[PDB]
């Protein structure tokens, strides 16, 4: 969101008093809105690269990597908990069998 | 004699009577050097009635 900072210095950054319908300010603020929205999305994209904070599609990618597939109507939190549990399954003892049952 | 519309920089179309035109001639003549004349000079008016 450095669009106005790296813009050509002579161009106006502020809607001009002489005209409330200044098309230059309109175009600049439009482009600036798109730049800031893309920056916002790029910041929020970090949550998808972590198993802890992933959501639907990327969480499905993680569960496909781990071998665990989403059930019908299975939300993100229970699904990630089920993946984590599936990785940490004790096996080979009475207590493990009892828990599996 | 003439009256006309002056398009203000603010965007308002000032359709004004003839004495505002006389104000424009007086403001033109005030800036001209002594001895000069407003004859054949532009008036910077958008339209006339």
């Amino acid at each position: 969101a450095n669009f106005l900072k790296n813009l050509h210095p002579l161009l106006r950054r502020d809607r001009n008093k002489k005209d409330n319908q200044d098309p230059n300010f309109a175009l600049i603020d439009a482009l600036n809105e798109e730049m800031n929205q893309v920056e916002k999305d790029a910041i929020e994209s970090k949550l998808q690269s972590s198993l802890k904070t992933s959501t639907s599609e990327y969480l499905d990618k993680f569960g496909d990597w781990f071998g665990v597939y989403r059930k019908t109507d299975e939300k993100d939190d229970v699904y990630r908990a089920r993946i984590i549990k599936y990785l940490l399954l004790k096996r080979g003892t009475n207590n493990a069998i009892i828990d599996a049952i | 004699a003439n009256s006309g519309t002056f398009v203000m920089d603010d965007g308002r179309k000032n359709h004004v009577p003839a004495y505002m035109v006389a104000v424009a001639l007086g403001g033109l003549a005030s800036g001209l050097e002594i001895g000069e004349s407003i004859t054949f000079k532009p008036l910077r008016v958008s339209s006339l009635d």
